[PDB]
RNA sequence: GUGGGAGAGGGUGGUGGAAUUCCCGGAGUAGCGGUGAAAUGCGCAGAUACCGGGAGGAACGCCGAUGGCGAAGGCAGCCACCUGGUCCACCCGUGACGCUGAGGCGCGAAAGCGUGGGGAGCAAACCGGAUUAGAUACCCGGGUAGUCCACGCCCUAAACGAUGCGCGCUAGGUCUCUGGGUCUCCUGGGGGCCGAAGCUAACGCGUUAAGCGCGCCGCCUGGGGAGUACGGCCGCAAGGC
């Protein structure tokens, strides 16, 4: 309960899964939803039907507390991406819009076997 | 892609070694901090280069971005 | 690093008459310069091995010239010597 | 000596008491390196691309001092000890390589 | 010599931001993670996802090339200092002062060694999950040496262009990096591709020769045994020649 109207909500998406979240504008949290939350569990957890579904619940909860405007922000490249977002706008939050914004290192540290091999 | 407009025609005679230069320098990074190509910029590898050189100083110095936030989409 | 100035200065204080740039001596002397300078920056940076074998080069093109006057004329190469540093 | 020049970035929350000070260093510790202040050019306060010091803005300065190479890492050492300074830029002087002229 | 140019060539000091990890605070709740599926693992002592701050280590996105520098190994955030090589124009000086180079001496990726320090991420060994007929592996979760710094070792490699260095000679075309010119193009240095003659077992090479020649060095003489044994020399050792 606090009455927000307008905040943000940031998707992480994922090769595993798709996390949403809805902070207030100064950035903190009102409510999240993600592959788990909604029911998948396993390797369902990263279909894009999920994030549908997830996206929905960081919405219907945020709805909650008043929400109306969030501004959308992507982080990750993840399978089902471009499909959250799709949910979040069709779900009568007005999306003031989208960003990408997927961190990116400027060479930082070794990853791991799994993601190697440099060029 | 990229068969529009080279960074270069638009604009004039400009010092490519002047690292204040805000305005012009600008011109030649894209919707992120990331500094526009040769394909993009249209300039030589000697040029293309100082370029660069320049840029990043106006990154250190902080009239210039390192990076920018995607829009649209 | 050396300047114009005491390039010039070595130069015309070696030279066999006015208007000697390349005598076997200038070079020697202009070469002691630029060695006996390196040879101060490596004594600092060890572990610049790059620049040594600049070193190891300008001592070898020294000898060299050197080699070649104690040939020709066993002379100015007695003299070129006891004028720089060397033998010592 | 060689011609460098010299950016310099302070917090830009000074009144003009506080900063007239710090300038009383930048010239003063400048001298006592050799200064010669060729020119100099204040530009004042700038909207960063980033914040810098956690402030949305800065305050830049720039100069032209003809030094002893030998004392400039430490001309900047110097700079860098002051507490509202937090930018030393000391770039070495080159002539103006234009493009498309 | 003089005047000019390019550069991730080397060394020392400083310094920038992105990212990961960890700590602190906010807000927030039941999961996150991961996979072909999973599990181990982590989370209500509140994890994941989001915001703010802090500490620290390592590496430097875009530019970036099909690019450049270096004798080789190799070299890219930015700044300054110290320093090597090299290219062009002038035709100014010396007057064969040249080439090669047994042995010597120096440099020499990674792994490895010794002492001290550092230790974020990564990760031999190792500890576990899974897979499998088994799995001492590929996959997953952890993790030590190590990876980093200094000082001293070690001297190996598909250390590769699998092509020793130097000089001269022998059609062109085309792309490109860097200098000069009277700048359509000519001329010099370097990087590529197609190609004359020619060479070659063929593939291919072809003014960046694997062509035509001269000089000097190194090396080969069927396979296995074997880069082993013995000896010597080197190394703290592994081990090297
Ligand atoms: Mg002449
Ligand atoms: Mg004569
Ligand atoms: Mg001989
Ligand atoms: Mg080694
Ligand atoms: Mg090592
Ligand atoms: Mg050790
Ligand atoms: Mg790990
Ligand atoms: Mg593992
Ligand atoms: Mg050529
Ligand atoms: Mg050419
Ligand atoms: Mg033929
Ligand atoms: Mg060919
Ligand atoms: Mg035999
Ligand atoms: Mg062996
Ligand atoms: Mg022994």
């Amino acid at each position: 309960k606090r009455q927000v109207a307008s905040g943000r909500a940031y998707i992480h998406a994922s090769y595993n899964n798709t996390i949403v979240t809805i902070t207030d504008p100064d950035g903190n949290p009102i409510t999240w939803s993600s592959g788990g939350v909604i029911g998948y569990k396993g390797s369902r957890k990263g279909t894009p039907y999920a994030a549908q579904l997830a996206a929905l619940d960081a919405a219907k909860k945020a709805m909650a507390y008043g929400m109306q405007s969030v501004d959308v922000i992507v982080r990750g490249t993840g399978a089902g991406r471009e499909q959250a977002i799709r949910a979040l706008q069709a779900s009568g939050l007005q999306v003031k819009s989208i960003v990408d914004d997927t961190p990116v290192p400027h060479n930082g540290c070794r990853p791991k076997k799994k993601f190697r091999k440099a060029s | 892609p990229s068969r529009k407009a080279k960074v270069k025609a638009t604009l004039g005679e400009f010092d490519l070694r002047d690292y204040r230069n805000v305005e012009v320098l600008k011109r030649f990074l894209s919707e992120t901090g990331k500094i526009l190509p040769r394909r993009r910029t249209g300039l030589s590898g000697k040029e293309q280069r100082i370029l660069a050189k320049t840029i990043k100083r106006a990154r250190i110095l902080g009239l210039l971005p390192f990076t920018e936030k995607l829009v649209r989409k | 690093p050396i300047t114009k100035e005491e390039k010039q200065k070595v130069i015309q204080e070696f030279a066999r008459f006015p208007g000697d740039t390349g005598s076997t001596e200038v070079q020697v002397a202009l070469l002691t310069l630029r060695i006996n300078r390196l040879s101060e920056h490596l004594k600092v940076h060890k572990k610049d091995h790059h620049s040594h074998r600049g070193l190891l080069m300008m001592v070898g093109q020294r000898r060299r010239l050197l080699r070649y006057l104690q040939r020709e004329d066993p002379e100015r190469y007695r003299a070129l010597i006891e004028k720089l540093g060397i033998r010592g | 000596m060689r011609r460098y020049e010299v950016n310099i970035v302070l917090n830009p929350n000074l009144d003009q008491s506080q900063l007239a000070l710090e300038k009383e260093i930048i010239q003063r510790a400048l001298e006592n390196y050799g200064a010669r202040v060729e020119k100099v050019e204040e530009l004042g306060l700038r909207r960063l691309a980033y914040p810098i010091a956690k402030d949305p803005q800065g305050y830049f300065l720039w100069y032209q001092v003809e030094m002893p190479e030998d004392r400039v890492n430490d001309l900047a050492r110097e700079l860098r000890i002051r507490d509202n300074v937090r930018r030393v830029m000391v770039v070495k002087s080159q002539e103006p390589f234009l493009a498309n002229a």
